[PDB]
């Protein structure tokens, strides 16, 4: 399956 | 002759099922024939297959046991297929193998024990398969292993501590499994390790102090593991670390001042822990730092001024803490700042004048702070500005006039501020401006005369900012779907051509001084849902056209003075609160049925 990489992309 | 090489390859061709494009190339005419085949690489001398690349040819089936006859194989790539079932042990018999890529397949059940039989394996990539149960402990016997990737399967249990015995290993990606337990400290003993990706598991305890020993570690990601506890201070010793992702965890305590020594450090993300403390003043010294993200922690401090002088800093995310003091006013001066979101803090002071210095800054989020003073006129000269949300502040003075020049400017929330005087008229020039909210401000002036000419403006809200004069005349009204003007002094009639707003959904004209008839053109709006005209001077009769409108949900006309019958129609089941305080209204809803005669007030 896909796993996330890189920085946390929470946004406003 | 009997060629094992040919038996092996042809077994592969019959056993793996794919489109013609796959094995059509492999044919025996009526002299070492296989070396010309797709992805088959012979040894110049022996004519034995030393490399087989089978990747990304949609192919299913099972590997045949005959694959063991390619005994000179150094390189096997099965990556990116539909291959399924238990991992075939047949592979473990190719003992000269060096790199083996199993990735982006669906292999299931437990991983089989033979793997240690490949004495020389340098690279093993299993990323994105269906494996379950324990990580194989045999891997710990591979002396030359450099890259190990088991990420993206369903493996459970603890990381085998014996892995920390792989002293040529530079790359370990375990992330995206279900692995549990405490992280074995012996992992710190991996001497050549540079990349470590363990995140998106469910672990126990903390980062062990012993990881500080990974001298050459560059990338360290363990996120959305359930790691907790105080953040190990010995980590400052990792001088080659350039990527540190600890976000979406439970780490508590403060940021060890020792971290000011992570001198190679480029990206740092602690988002969404409970990290209460303040930013080490030592962070001025991270000269290569680019990403700094502390979002959604309990940090309370003053941002060290030196961060304004960080040369390479591009994104800065501080929001949802409680910081105080002022932003470093030197901030944008590196000319590299790209996004910045400091919202929902206690920041005070003026907005730095330099933020866009290099015209690279497209996202500026300041809202829900105590920022005071005027908006730097430099923001209007920032050509890359895309999204700007500064509301819920003390911002002052008059809104500078250069924003409509900006070719990318889409979203602007200036609301809940102290702005005064006149609403820049170039807002209606802004080429892409989608959303403009000026609500609750103190300019006493009228709307820009061209405001409804805005080409792309969908949502415009000026409510409860002190507006005077009439409503401009709604000429283009191309994209508007939400218009909030309530709570002002606007006078005059409601423009007859409101009909030109075809995409209009919600319209709040409440709490003004607006007189004259209610324009019937409202009922010709195809999509109109919410109409609030209440608390005005509107007179005359409610156009009968409105009962023919099957689209309309809230129509609030109360606290006007209207007369005549209430439209019968879709209005029949409407909330009767909507017609109150109009003493001349007539009909079934208000419980004063209508005078029926020759002369009426309608038509
Ligand atoms: C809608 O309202 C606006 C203004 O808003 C309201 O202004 C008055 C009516 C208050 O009751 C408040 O509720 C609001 O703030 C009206 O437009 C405004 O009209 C003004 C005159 O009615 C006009 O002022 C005039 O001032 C110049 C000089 O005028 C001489 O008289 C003044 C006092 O009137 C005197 O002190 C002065 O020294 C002068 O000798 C005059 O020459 C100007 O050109 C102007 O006519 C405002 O400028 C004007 N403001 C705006 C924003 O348009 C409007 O008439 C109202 N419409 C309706 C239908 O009622
Ligand atoms: C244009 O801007 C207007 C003003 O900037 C918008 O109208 C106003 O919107 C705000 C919130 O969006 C609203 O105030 C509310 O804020 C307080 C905080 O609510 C949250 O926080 C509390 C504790 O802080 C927490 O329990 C919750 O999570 C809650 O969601 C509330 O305490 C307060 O009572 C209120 O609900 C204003 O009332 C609102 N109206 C006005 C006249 O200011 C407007 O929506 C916007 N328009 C568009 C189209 O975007
Ligand atoms: C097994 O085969 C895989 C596919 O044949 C191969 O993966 C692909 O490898 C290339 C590298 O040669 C990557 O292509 C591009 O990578 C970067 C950007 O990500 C570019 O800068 C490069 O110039 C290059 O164009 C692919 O991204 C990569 N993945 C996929 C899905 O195609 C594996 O490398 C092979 N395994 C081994 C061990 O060699
Ligand atoms: C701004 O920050 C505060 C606290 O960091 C947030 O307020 C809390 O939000 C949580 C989750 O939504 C609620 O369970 C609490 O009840 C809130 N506390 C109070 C005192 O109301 C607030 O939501 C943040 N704002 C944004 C936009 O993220
Ligand atoms: C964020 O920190 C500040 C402290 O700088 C808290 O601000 C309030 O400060 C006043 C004095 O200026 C005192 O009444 C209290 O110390 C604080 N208020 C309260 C209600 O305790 C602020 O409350 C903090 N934000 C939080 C805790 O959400
Ligand atoms: C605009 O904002 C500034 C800052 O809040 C105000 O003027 C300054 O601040 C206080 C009042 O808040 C004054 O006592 C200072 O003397 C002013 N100078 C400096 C350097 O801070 C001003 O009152 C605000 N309102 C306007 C200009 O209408
Ligand atoms: C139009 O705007 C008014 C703003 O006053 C809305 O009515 C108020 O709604 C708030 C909820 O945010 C209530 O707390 C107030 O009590 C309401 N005011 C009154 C006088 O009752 C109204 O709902 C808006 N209409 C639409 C369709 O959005
Ligand atoms: C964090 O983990 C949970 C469950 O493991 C998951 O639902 C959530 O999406 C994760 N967060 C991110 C950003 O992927
Ligand atoms: C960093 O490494 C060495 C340990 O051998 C020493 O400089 C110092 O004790 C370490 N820092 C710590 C443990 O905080
Ligand atoms: C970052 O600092 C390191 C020190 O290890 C140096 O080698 C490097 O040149 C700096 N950054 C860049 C982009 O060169
Ligand atoms: C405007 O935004 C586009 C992407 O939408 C970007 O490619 C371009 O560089 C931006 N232009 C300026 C002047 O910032």
């Amino acid at each position: 399956h896909e796993v996330p990489s890189g920085p946390n992309p929470i946004s406003n | 002759k009997f060629s094992p090489q040919l038996l092996s390859l042809l077994s592969l061709k019959t056993s793996l099922s794919g489109p013609p494009s796959a094995f059509q190339d492999w044919k025996v005419p009526v002299d070492a024939v296989w070396c010309s085949w797709s992805g088959v690489v012979c040894d110049n001398v022996t004519a034995q297959v030393i490399s087989l690349d089978l990747s990304h040819r949609n192919l299913s089936g099972r590997i045949p046991i005959q694959i063991r006859y390619l005994s000179s194989l150094l390189y096997l790539n099965l990556s990116g297929n539909s291959l399924e079932g238990s991992f075939p042990t047949s592979i473990f018999d190719l003992t000269k193998l060096t790199t083996l890529d199993i990735s982006r397949n669906s292999f299931d059940s437990s991983f089989p024990p033979g793997i240690s039989k490949l004495k020389f394996l340098k690279v093993f990539n299993a990323f994105s398969n269906n494996f379950e149960g324990l990580l194989p402990s045999d891997v710990s016997r591979l002396r030359f292993l450099e890259e190990l990737n088991f990420g993206g399967s369903y493996f459970e249990g603890e990381i085998p501590a014996a892995y920390g015995g792989l002293q040529r290993l530079k790359f370990i990606h375990l992330a995206g499994n279900v692995l549990g337990g405490k992280l074995p400290p012996r992992l710190g003993l991996l001497t050549e390790l540079q990349h470590m990706e363990i995140g998106y598991n469910h672990f126990n305890g903390n980062i062990p102090s012993e990881f500080a020993l990974l001298s050459n570690l560059k990338y360290f990601d363990v996120s959305n593991a359930s790691l907790s506890g105080s953040l190990p201070q010995e980590l400052g010793n990792l001088s080659n670390l350039e990527t540190l992702f600890l976000f979406q965890n439970g780490f508590t305590g403060e940021i060890p001042e020792s971290y000011s020594n992570l001198k190679s450090l480029k990206l740092l993300d602690f988002s969404s822990n409970q990290l209460s403390g303040s930013i080490p003043s030592g962070f001025s010294t991270l000269k290569n730092l680019t990403w700094l993200s502390l979002i959604s922690n309990n940090l309370s401090g003053e941002v060290p001024e030196g961060i304004g002088e960080l040369p390479e800093l591009t994104t800065l995310f501080l929001w949802n803490n409680n910081f105080t003091g002022v932003l470093p006013h030197k901030l944008g001066s590196n000319g590299k700042l790209e996004t910045m979101d400091v919202s929902n803090n206690s920041f005070t002071g003026t907005i730095p004048s330099s933020l866009c210095h290099g015209n690279k800054l497209y996202k500026l989020i300041l809202f829900s702070n105590m920022f005071e003073g005027e908006l730097p006129k430099s923001l209007t000269r920032c050509e890359s500005l895309w999204r700007f949300r500064s509301q819920n502040n003390r911002l002052n003075g008059t809104i500078p006039i250069g924003f409509g020049s900006l070719r990318n400017l889409t979203f602007v929330d200036l609301s809940n501020n102290r702005f005064t005087d006149q609403i820049p008229a170039d807002f209606a020039t802004a080429p892409v401006l989608q959303y403009l909210n000026l609500s609750t401000n103190f300019f006493h002036r009228k709307l820009p005369e061209n405001i409804w000419k805005a080409p792309n403006l969908q949502i415009f809200s000026a409510s409860f900012s002190n507006l005077i004069g009439e409503i401009p005349n709604y000429v283009g009204c191309k994209s508007f779907y939400r218009i909030e003007l309530q709570g002002n002094s606007l006078n005059g009639t409601i423009p007859w051509d409101i009909g030109h707003c075809e995409k209009l959904l919600s319209l709040n004209l409440s709490q003004n001084h607006l007189n004259g008839i209610i324009p019937w053109e409202i009922s010709t709006l195809p999509s109109i849902a919410d109409v609030d005209l209440s608390h005005n001077l509107l007179t005359g009769t409610i156009p009968s056209d409105f009962g023919s409108s099957k689209t309309i949900t809230t129509f609030n006309v109360s606290y006007n003075q209207l007369i005549g019958p209430i439209p019968s129609g879709s209005f029949a089941h409407l909330n009767p609160s909507f017609f109150s305080s109009n003493e001349g209204l007539c009909g079934d809803l208000v419980g004063k049925p209508c005078n029926s005669d020759s002369g009426l007030e309608v038509l």
